[PDB]
């Protein structure tokens, strides 16, 4: 038809579609389905972070971590916003969340065992979601790049006090030294794994406007020289800069395990989803008296 | 300039045991907005901790924040027992939150007027904070006891369940009252009126009942505390107590 | 030497962690009967806990039952993660408890047949305390399922919420393998048939279900937890951490 | 009336009274009422206690506040038996416990504020406790005096060991000794209460009571100071002295109107142990429920 056609030149000619417009279901299904996603990992995400709130080594520290907790916060309104600008309904998937119908970021399922991995989720993994975020900037569905551009201003400075965190552990006591460096070994490659496995629609759409690859090697080639400044290693054998491409070449992603992780058989899958449904259930109550008032 | 340490380190012992309560809500509120709202309210609490707990160490000649914070134990602790009490259900939360933002507003409201400079300072930072606080719980004491019938009295029983220790909030000691007539400090005790003239009447618009035992517990002040600051300590200072005089 | 001694810590650690959870439970079980015998298991996990480690320090050459208890880090505890699980209610309880003590009784069994002479004689002490708690255990297994609707349908879920972390008592690592290589350590492997045979037909009994998911969580031994270990060392160790090195 | 003569009879010549006799309702009731928060102050007292269980410095200290915490709850089990052979039932005082409506020992509403205080408790409040009980070893009522007799024998080691561990904070570094001077400036008077003020009338006639109150206290003293003299610890009484012309150590005035605070549930604790034993009643109902129809089954 006609409609699908002043749209494929919308998206090539790098116009942003918004809610008003018109669009083919296609692109408003696997659009509710990235910025639904995109929002329940900004939720699911406070768990491990939050997880250390009590218990962060200084003052300094301990603010830093909560201005980043309630960003998050934040963050996850500003996308089930944009989600609900696509006629999807926020309750209804957050209990596809809840029930495993939908899925949020793999990273979120590993714990923090100590005060080092809030440091490396804060460096590492907020690293690595920069690097898909600045990508989806220029995204073909108006309110989900803006979105990005909003989230990606504020993160990124969350992202510079991780790394200071690191370096005041790479800087100090051996302890605070071995602390750090097990940190990066738990996380490095599920770090990775973020990016996602080695597209058709999406790209042609510009949904995704770079490979899950091509984000992954732009994540190495930037990160392995802020490793080398903080004295640590990465625990990867295969890990070479090669000349010919001019890029890192690393070892092999397992794959198996991310596959458990996302389909709820990583280390917290039950933990995180039974704290979001305990939250939800208990909060029943508060939820049905806030309404009660309002009707009165 | 003892008193005026004591005073200081109290204030900022308020705030920064709360601050810690708050801090376990994380992830666990009914609805992502209140998870916001409580994450917000528990960092200008911290921030407060900051600036009182900054000043004290300044007034002692020695240590720092983290040093007041991490190295003390619970009889050297000068909280209210109010801000120690566990979270319970957010009804507890809710009471405990409201008892405290309606103290800050009166309190600092007066203690911007404070002859000491850098009191007045903080005081003037923290009634801007404290007045959004107060907007939220007494928000929430609305919703809740004029709710349903589950949910007013769940509100009720969380009033009825604190309301012992708001007898701490207008005990006066003598580092209170040199400091008062030092124009330094507020005298607690004349924080009482308009304390009671908020709270009674958040409570009356929400349909519950004031309590009529009289509130009978104090003790935070000296060091005298429940059996939970303990185990709240015991969490907090956990790493700084593995790995001393370190940076972070 | 080295292999030997992670392996007996390992057993250590067991029964460490979970005597704590158990003291958490002090004053606060349905009954007093219950309260005493929660406190009787606790005991006697805790006593077996002081025998393992007090002979991993031996076998270090280094420390006591004190130093490892209390100057590790969660990274270099190696309890089973069922272990450290929250109490949650009484069936949640009652359901790790059952888990562990069929485990023990057929560890213990085989293992005071081992060729080290202080293992064996620690396993031939832990034995007579194992069986008791299987009783116990699992006779409020059959109490609770076999109970009304309510006690039941708790008992189930328990089972359920528990299930995953069962993997990793059969889980073998190269510690394992070599010690049972030599007749010093028994094949966690080998340890399946008994305990299914135990556990499936006392869920059976109980008229309740044995879970079809299958297990899948490992990590504890070595030093992989979930995030309950952190907070219970936390509380733990805090005094030591405060003043190190001291006698008690 | 000769059912009361031959009762009063058997009070005079110590011929002990057994379940099955006459006694008067007011004795009965006076019993029933002192084993009952007898049996009270057993089952609250594992809470101050159990506060420090999962904190405990050592693994040593550890399993002997476990011990002594099983131990309570035992001593707990045979008073509720002995105050059931009067003919009451131990789920209905028990329920009294929980409205208010009975009482238990008054030390057990303060907070445990540190490690020294269980070593405290252990050689104080124990030690007060044992002087009570050998006291009423010969107490009129037959299951009460051969319940109180099999108790003093174990739960005096336990206070035994309670000292112990003062002794090792009293012989450590400087931190310990302050922490344990700390402890006993915080439970030096609430101990002295436990005795009770300066019923008396009917109690000792009836030979249920066999010593005063201030008998009890005088001895307690008498038989303490020595022991924190050998901790190298102090008393926080300005007024306490030795008396060369009686042979007792007097002491200060004690503040009775604290005491009537505390007893009256507005001590440090009150709200905090009933609101424990409540919930661990309330939220044990599933559990009792569901052992009462599989025994049905």
């Amino acid at each position: 038809s006609t409609q699908e056609e002043r749209f494929e030149q919308r998206i090539a000619q790098e116009t942003a579609i918004e809610p008003q417009d018109w669009m083919p279901d296609a692109y408003r299904k696997t659009l509710i389905r990235q910025i639904g996603q995109h929002a329940h990992s900004e939720i699911v995400g406070m768990l491990p972070e939050g997880n250390w709130i009590t218990r962060a080594p200084t003052l300094r520290r301990k603010a830093i971590l909560l201005a980043k907790v309630q960003d998050e916060a934040g963050h996850g309104l500003y996308l089930y916003s944009a989600a609900e600008t696509l006629g999807c309904a926020r309750e209804d998937i957050y209990q596809k969340m809840l029930d495993g119908r939908m899925k949020y970021s793999s990273i979120f399922n590993y714990p923090t065992l100590s005060w080092a991995d809030i440091g490396v989720i804060g460096w590492l993994v907020d690293g690595a979601a920069i690097v898909n975020q600045v990508a989806l900037c220029r995204t073909s569905y108006g309110p989900y790049a803006r979105a990005m551009v909003k989230i990606c201003k504020e993160e990124s400075f969350h992202q510079r006090q991780g790394f200071e965190a690191c370096m005041a552990l790479a800087q100090g006591s051996e302890a605070q030294k071995q602390m750090l460096q097990d940190a990066i070994n738990r996380f490095w490659w599920p770090a990775l794994m973020m990016f996602g496995p080695n597209s058709a629609r999406s790209l042609t759409w510009k949904i995704k406007r770079f490979t899950n690859d091509e984000l992954r090697q732009r994540f190495v080639d930037n990160t392995v020289p802020q490793v080398e400044m903080l004295g640590m290693t990465v625990p990867d054998p295969d890990l070479h800069f090669d000349t010919e491409s001019g890029h890192y070449r690393f070892g092999e992603i397992d794959w198996q395990e991310f596959n458990e992780v996302i389909n709820g058989r990583g280390i917290c899958n039950q933990e995180r989803l039974d704290a979001k449904r305990k939250a939800w259930e208990e909060g029943t109550w508060v939820r049905e008296a806030a309404l009660a008032h309002a009707q009165k | 300039s003892n008193q005026l340490t004591a005073y200081t380190l109290r204030l900022g012992d308020n705030c920064l045991v709360l601050s810690q309560r708050l801090g376990e809500w994380c992830g666990h509120a009914p609805e992502l907005e209140i998870d916001l709202a409580l994450a917000n309210i528990g960092l200008d609490l911290l921030g407060q901790a900051r600036n009182f707990l900054s000043y004290a160490a300044e007034l002692a000649g020695e240590g720092d924040e983290d040093t007041l914070a991490f190295t003390r134990d619970e009889r050297q602790f000068s909280n209210l027992l109010l801000v120690e009490q566990p979270n319970g259900n957010f009804a507890d939360t809710i009471a405990r939150q409201y008892f405290i933002d309606a103290w800050h507003v009166a309190l600092f409201t007066r203690l911007m007027e404070s002859r000491d400079p850098q009191l007045a300072a903080i005081s003037a930072k923290a009634i801007k904070e404290a007045r959004y606080h107060l907007r939220f719980s007494r928000g929430w004491l609305e919703r809740l006891g004029n709710g349903t019938d589950v949910s007013g009295q769940k509100m009720q029983q969380a009033i009825n369940k604190l309301w012992r220790f708001t007898a701490e909030l207008f005990d006066a000691d003598e580092i209170d009252i040199a400091l008062s007539e030092e124009g330094i400090a507020v005298d607690p005790r004349t924080l009482r009126a308009a304390w009671e003239a908020e709270v009674f009447a958040g409570i009356n618009e929400a349909t519950l009942n004031v309590p009529q035992e009289q509130a009978y517990r104090t003790g935070g002040k000296k060091g005298l505390h429940t059996e939970h600051l303990g185990p709240m300590l015991a969490e907090m200072q956990y790493l700084q107590r593995v790995l001393p005089g370190q940076q972070w």
